[PDB]
Parts: C-alpha cells; structure tokens; sequence
DNA sequence: ATCAATATCCACCTGCAGATTCTACCAAAAGTGTATTTGGAAACTGCTCCATCAAAAGGCATGTTCAGCTGAATTCAGCTGAACATGCCTTTTGATGGAGCAGTTTCCAAATACACTTTTGGTAGAATCTGCAGGTGGATATTGAT
DNA sequence: ATCAATATCCACCTGCAGATTCTACCAAAAGTGTATTTGGAAACTGCTCCATCAAAAGGCATGTTCAGCTGAATTCAGCTGAACATGCCTTTTGATGGAGCAGTTTCCAAATACACTTTTGGTAGAATCTGCAGGTGGATATTGAT
C-alpha cells in the first residue's frame, strides 16, 4: 500500500515525523499523541514563516535578494510581538536598530 | 589658510550612525582569543577550542557590552550628562540584576 | 517622620494592599482577559497573587529610587520608575 | 476599580521600598504598572486553570504563572 | 564512515520559497533559523511536559502543546499559531 | 608549549571599547570607562567560559564546542543564535 | 531491614527522591547513587538556610523560625541571596536598607 | 487525601541543627517550597547533561556536574562534598 | 553642644487562644530478594580540525597636542509634596447555607506503544550557479567658520 | 547668506567565494498487526467559595500652611574629543603535523522487572505550649530656643 507521509496528511512543511520522534528522544512524557507533533510542526512552520516574512521584506528594502543575519535583526526588532517572544535572545551578526536619544543630537 | 575641525560630537554622532549601521564584531580577533583562552586556561589546562567556539563567545560578550552600553548611556542621560561614567555601568549592572 | 515610615514598614511583614480592593481587581482583570467568564479564586490564590504584586511593587520601588538618587533627587517621579523597568528589560 | 489601590496604600509600597519623597504623579504610573503586572500573571494562570479544565483558580495555578515568568514564589504549595 | 547532522534546512527553505520566492538565505541566517526553530521547540515541548504533569497525566497530546503556545506565544502571535495548528490538526485526522 | 597567557584583559583596546559604546549610542566618554569595561567583561567571560569549561568536562572532552559555549550562555539567560548548525 | 537514607547517613529521603527522578521525566535510567547525590545536596542547603535562619531568629531574640527569618538569613548570605535571587519569599518582607543620601 | 512533602525532614535537620529552635507552619512551606525549586533546578540540568551527551541514565555524576553548574562557588564546594560524602558512605554498608 | 520639651521607639511583661506537637492507625510506598537484560565504558582506530609558526601588507592602536564644551559647584526662587485634624464610607469579619464544584472511583472504546518489514525523504559530497563584496568616481549633503 | 572642506550616499561594474541545485545511498519514517494503556464518561461526596446580608471598625478622603527641594541660571576649571605621525601587531593564507573527536565492536557492572514483605509518612484528634494582642515606661530620636 502507498505511503503518505503525515506532513501532507497535516498539510504542513516542516517534518512531523521528525517532530514526533524528537518528542519522544527528549523525555517530555511516557506517551505522544498522534496530534501532538502535528500541531508542534504546525506551530514551528508557522512562527518560521512569520520570521522569513518580514526578514525578506527587509531584504528587499536593502535592495538584497538573500536573507542575512541583519535582516533577522531587523524583522525581530522592529516587530514588536517578535521582539518579546526573542527578548532575551541574541542574533548573531545582527547589530542593533539605529537609534540616537534625542539629546545627543546637536541643538 | 586654517586647518579644518570638526567640533566635539561631530564624530562620535557620526560613528554612532555608522556602526549602528553595521553588524562586524568591534573587539579584534586574535586579543580576544588570546583572553578566552587565558581564563579557560585558569579554569582548566591544556583546553583547545572549536574556532566556532570562539567566535560565539565573541558575538555574545560584544552584543552583551553593545546592551549593557545601551543601559548606561540611559543611566548617564538620567542624570542630566551626556558623558557616560563608572557608577552609570554599576548602576545599569545593578538594576540588571548582576550585581547588589 | 519619613523616616519612622520608612523604618516601620521595612521592619514588618504584612500585605500593604487592603484585600478587598486588590481582589475585585484582580477578579475584574481576570474577568477581562477571559472574554468574560465566571471564575472562581481561591483565597491562596488571590494570596499568591498579592504576595507576587506587592514584592514586585516593592522591588521596582527599590530600583526606581537608585535612579531617582543618581539624578541628584529625593523625590521618585514617574520617569524614574519607566526607566527602571526599561533596563529590567 | 484600580482607584481602590489607594495613594496611603501605595506610599505604604515606596516608604518599603525606602522611597523619602513621592511625586504626585507616582500614583497613576504604580497603579498602571500594577495593572500589566496583574494582567500578565492572570493571564498565565487561568490559562493553567483552563486547561485543567477547572472554573476555580488555585494557588499553584498562580505559582506556576509566576514561576514561568521567571518570578519564583516560595510558600503556596511551590 | 561518515557523519549524519540533520537539521531543518530544507523545511526552512521551502517556508522561504513560499513567502518570498525571489529570496534566498545566507548559511549563517540559516543558522539563525535553525537555532530558532530548536529553541522554540524546547520552550513548547518543556512548557507541555510540565502541563501534563502538573495535571497528572501521561501523555502529552495537542491540547498539551496548544496551551504552551498559548502560554508562551504574545498575542495574536499566539492566535494565528493557534489557527494554524489546529487546522493542521484536523486536517490530519482525515 | 606555548608562551604564557598573561594580562590579556589590556588587549581590549580603547578604540575598540569606543566602538562598542557607539553601536551602544554613546557620544561622550569618562576617561576611566575603559578600566571599568574591562572588568566587567571579564566577568562575563569568566562565567560563560566557566560553565562551558564544566560541560567540556562533563562529555570528558579536551576541546571545547561551540555547543559547549551555546549552553553555558543559555542557562545564564543569554541564549545565542547561529551557532548550532 | 534499613532504608536508604540510613544507609547514606542522610535524614532527606533516599527512596522518595529516587521515585521522583523516574516520575519526572528527567531520563529513561537513574543510577542508584544519584537519588544518594540528590538527597545530601538538598539536606546540606536546608540545614544551611536553617543553620542561618535560626540565628536569625535568635538574633531577633525569638525561639521560632518564621518566614521573615528565612528572607533575613537568605538575603544577608552573598551565596543564599545570588542562588535565590529570582525567588519571592511569602510574608518575608525586604531587608532593612535605607540610602545613604537620605540620613 | 494524601498530600506528600518534606516536612518530616525539614524538620528532622532542624532539629539537628538547632535542636532548641522551632519553625512555622508558613515558614515550613517556605522551606518545602525550596526544597522543591532546588529538586527541579537540579534534576532539570541533569536531564539536560545526560540528552546533550546521548546518554539515557541520570547517574550521581550527572548531578555532580549540575551542582557545580547551579550553586554559587563554595555552596556548589560543600554540596559536592555532601553528596560525594554520600554516595561513599552509601556504597560500603 | 546644651538642655528643654515632646513624640514615638523598643524592649519587656501576662495569660491564654490558636498554632504545634504527640499519639496511633494504615494504605501507600519503600525495601528485599531473585532473575534477566542492556547502556555505555573501554579499547581499539580513521580522519576532521586544531594549534602554532611564518611572513607580508597595511590597517589600526598609540601617544601627542590643545581647546571646546561638559560636568560640577553654586545661588536663589517658587512651587510641590509632607504634616496636620476630622468624620464618613469602604473594608473587615462573621455566618448561613446553598450550591457549585473540585476531586475520586470504576470501566471500557479509543488510543498509543512497539517489533517487523517496506519505502522514501533527507543527507553528504559534488557539480553548477550567481549575488554581492569591494572597487571605483561623482553627486549631495552636512558642517563650521568668514 | 555663503562658501570651502569633508563626508557620506549611491549608482554602476565583475568573478569568485559562498549559495543553490543535483544525485544516490541509506537511515528513518510509514504501513501493518497485535499488545498495552488511558483518560474521560458517569455517578458518588465534602469542602471551600461566593452571594448575600449583615453589623461596624478603622483607614482613608479631604483641605490648609509651610518647609524643603527641584529646576533654572550661571561660572570656570579641566577633561575628553579631534586630528595628527608613527610604527607594530593584527589579519590573512598556508604549512606542518599531531591530537583528539568521533565511529565501531564487545561484553559486564549496573540497570530494570517483578512478586512479595516490612516500614514509613500523612493524617486527624488530643494533649501541650508559643506567640501576640496589647499594655506599659524609659530610652532614643527630633525639634526649638539660647
């Protein structure tokens, strides 16, 4: 009989398989359910999708076709729901926003 | 004809624009390993080191200054100065939770 | 006069909210986030609740002050207290 | 509502915290930091009391939303 | 005779190719990508194992992981998480 | 066998130190900053690289990783991308 | 027949926290000097805070250790104090600190 | 109902300790209550050093290391001491 | 500083109400003894990467000079927040039940685990592909002094 | 109001280091069937919890003087930023091996499994006692006038 894998069942990108053996190599529970790792993968695939979003469009303003860290950078900051769930969280290679308190500008 | 000066601001204003502007790490490569593996060697001898384990101790402490200078020039600005001082990065440590 | 407050207060224990008024907060809070249920709470519950507030509202107090005397002032204004919780992050 | 946190209540809360001086303005800005303090927490843990599919919010329901928000509370079961 | 190092570099590629066709990405922001995805993992998957047991329970099924997001994710972050793993969910029972 | 690790605490460079403040937005310097920085980044690094030395030791390793580091920054509540993979 | 406890020198229970390391997910196999480990590390920090809080209590000339001991001893320990610096302590209160510029 | 806790050891070293001191009943929950986090933070790493190395048992080596990851230097001295100390003593008789 | 006069602070006390300990009972948990399995340590080894040296180019740290402007100290006014006394309304404290509702307890269809076998999807190395880094040089500011 | 003097912006261009695609092998997901487990569905109870509803205790809301502080204005010394030359040490690229990370394989000290028996810890009422509600009264601050 032909094999589907769960991600087409599920709809989904990202690997629910992978998900689900991952849930059961990291000691979360003596038992998975079958919904469970599709739901992870879905939530993953998501917040990833919400991420490259915004970083391509920053790609675009900077007039680059690839994603590079400072785009990562750009997107997370600027967003600010992006920005508290990553608030204790360095990018590499992504710098800072631009931003001079108002005092320091001559006058 | 006078020798041409910028006024004092001028440049530091302009290098914060320009380095706000760039992501390259701003210690030098080879001080910073020689001071990794300095105090690793205090911990342990004979430790070597994945270049990648360099470099991620360099991006963290350079992004934890870069924040941490952020704090304290807020400190500085609190107290109606412009010039960021010592007691502003004890303060800024402080109410980060490291220290007191 | 300040200073016997001061002392007074660090030397107790007690909650320093009067219960009644934190609880119908904290129900009508709940009540909001919920889209508008009917929750009950425990006494320990609201409690534990207080207890959190009132450290929390201590603590942030503490640190607002340190900036409030590194500007050179007695007085805690509001901006010492933002800037406080902008460098707790 | 949130007036019922009142201004000797909330001078109690500074002279803890060793506060000398309070401005007038300190009692807003307390009551609205208090307000997404208490939003945030409850928030938390009627989501706890939700998924145990309870109606009743316990103490550890609480404590369990403190200590995710990295503020531990110790005498409350946790 | 030969290492074997997965990742999530092709699922991130492919999420890429679907909202930005024209974009590619630098290794390193793939790296990014790939640290944010275990990362995001292990705050799901540890907020859920402490869900079912606080609860007394054995198994962790979606209702597990779909209050850790909700616990975890701010708002509207967390609703469109939400949309998509549950659609995900009961597409898959089917 | 190779020549001693002294002081390198001193090869962090004012200009360096400088550079860091202005990503950081800071226009004006106190001239004794640069002590004070030093001391607090060694802080720092002595408690990563503490814990990331602990967990080299622990998988009886003689190299330290790049996971090692990525760890010992986690659990001090500093996680950092990139450099997992 | 003697316990574990007793076997270890230990009054923390052996067999108890070696039942809460299966239970909790933490790994598939505990070795049997683990729950050992575990119990005299958590006995050594509670006789510490004990130890500490009792003086704290006698100090204030009181035969009975109550929360606001606990909160004295733990905050006055350098050690105590960084270890349990995230954790509230229910009706402990705050250590008498009053600034400098105010006296 | 049957609600387990350390109170019976908590109490037990207490009264080695401090054989003349007492203790509330809020401040024994105080102690409870740490006991508890401490269980948590300790075990946790543990679980964490034992994944990270691809090892399935949680072995007292394991809480060595994470008693030197979490307690400050000297508590982290003492606590290795105690739990060594243990072990040895657990292992002969 | 000295008193002088006041206003709370702080040890110190009773006696007794309510918190803690003491005493038994017992399900639930720990321990025991026996049998069986297995994770991982050790002893190999292959082959990544790591260390350390070298040299060259030049980029950048260093130490100088020196003056602009910043911080620190000062002085003074006016306005804000504290210290008051008073009575009134909100909060506390106490049942009365009623009821809601959290916990238990038993059972069973639906669910999950798991060994075996069949199949791809995912990876690593290799083969292509091509974005953009670094290099110009000219426009467009921006700044600071005449 | 304006220029000289600097810097920054910005567009264009190429080829090569770094990203994308291609290709086979294989480890790991999927399919299958059977064994094991579970978390609700439904039907019990006692406990906190809330709605009144209530009666009051006592803490706060209120409005005036005033005393001390916050902020503005000002002044000057000296510290730190800007712009130099100088030369050293970082960067880059490659060598020269070697160490030690990582992959296999084998096999026991250490782990799990399981049927019992022995202890233990939790619990609830009784029997003990500790703290504290309040009441001092003298010390220890504070405030004011010599």
């Amino acid at each position: 009989a032909k094999a589907k894998t769960r991600s087409s069942r599920a709809g989904l990108q990202f690997p629910v398989g992978r998900v689900h053996r991952l849930l059961r190599k990291g000691n979360y529970s003596e038992r998975v359910g079958a919904g469970a790792p599709v739901y992870l993968a879905a939530v993953l695939e998501y917040l990833t999708a919400e991420i490259l979003e915004l970083a391509g469009n920053a790609a675009r303003d900077n007039k680059k076709t690839r994603i590079i860290p400072r785009h990562l950078q750009l997107a997370i900051r600027n967003d600010e729901e992006l920005n508290k769930l990553l608030g204790r969280v360095t990018i590499a290679q992504g710098g800072v926003l631009p931003n001079i308190q108002a005092v320091l500008l001559p006058k | 004809k006078k020798p041409h000066r910028y006024r004092p601001g001028t440049v530091a204003l302009r290098e914060i624009r320009r380095y706000q502007k760039s992501t390259e790490l701003l210690i030098r490569k080879l001080p910073f390993q020689r001071l990794v593996r300095e105090i690793a060697q205090d911990f342990k001898t004979d430790l070597r080191f994945q270049s990648a384990a360099i470099g991620a101790l360099q991006e963290a402490s350079e992004a934890y200054l870069v924040g941490l200078f952020e704090d304290t020039n807020l400190c500085a600005i609190h107290a109606k100065r412009v010039t960021i001082m010592p007691k502003d990065i004890q303060l800024a440590r402080r109410i980060r939770g490291e220290r007191a | 006069g300040w200073l016997k407050e001061i002392r007074k207060l660090q030397k107790s224990t007690h909650l320093l909210i009067r219960k009644l008024p934190f609880s119908r907060l904290a129900r009508e809070i709940c009540v909001k986030f919920t889209r508008g249920v009917d929750f009950n709470w425990q006494a320990q519950a609201l409690l534990a609740l207080q207890e959190a507030a009132e450290a929390f509202l201590v603590h942030l107090f503490e640190d607002a002050y340190l900036l409030t005397l590194h500007a050179g002032r007695v007085t805690l204004f509001p901006k010492d207290v933002q800037l406080a919780r902008r460098i707790r992050g | 509502n949130i007036q019922g946190i009142t201004k000797p209540a909330i001078r109690r809360l500074a002279r803890r915290g060793g506060v000398k001086r309070i401005s007038g303005l300190i009692y807003e800005e307390t009551r609205g930091v208090l307000k997404v303090f208490l939003e945030n927490v409850i928030r938390d843990a009627v989501t706890y009391t939700e998924h145990a599919k309870r109606k009743t919010v316990t103490a550890m329901d609480v404590v369990y939303a403190l200590k995710r928000q990295g503020r531990t509370l110790y005498g409350f079961g946790g | 005779k030969r290492s074997r190092k997965e990742s999530y570099s092709i699922y991130v590629y492919k999420v890429l190719k679907q909202v930005h066709p024209d974009t590619g990405i630098s290794s390193k922001a793939m790296g990014i990508m790939n640290s944010f995805v275990n990362d995001i993992f292990e705050r799901i998957a540890g907020e859920a194992s402490r869900l079912a047991h606080y609860n007394k329970r054995s198994t962790i099924t979606s209702r597990e992981i779909q209050t850790a997001v909700r616990l975890l994710l701010p708002g509207e972050l967390a609703k469109h998480a939400v949309s998509e793993g549950t659609k995900a969910v009961t597409k898959y029972t089917s």
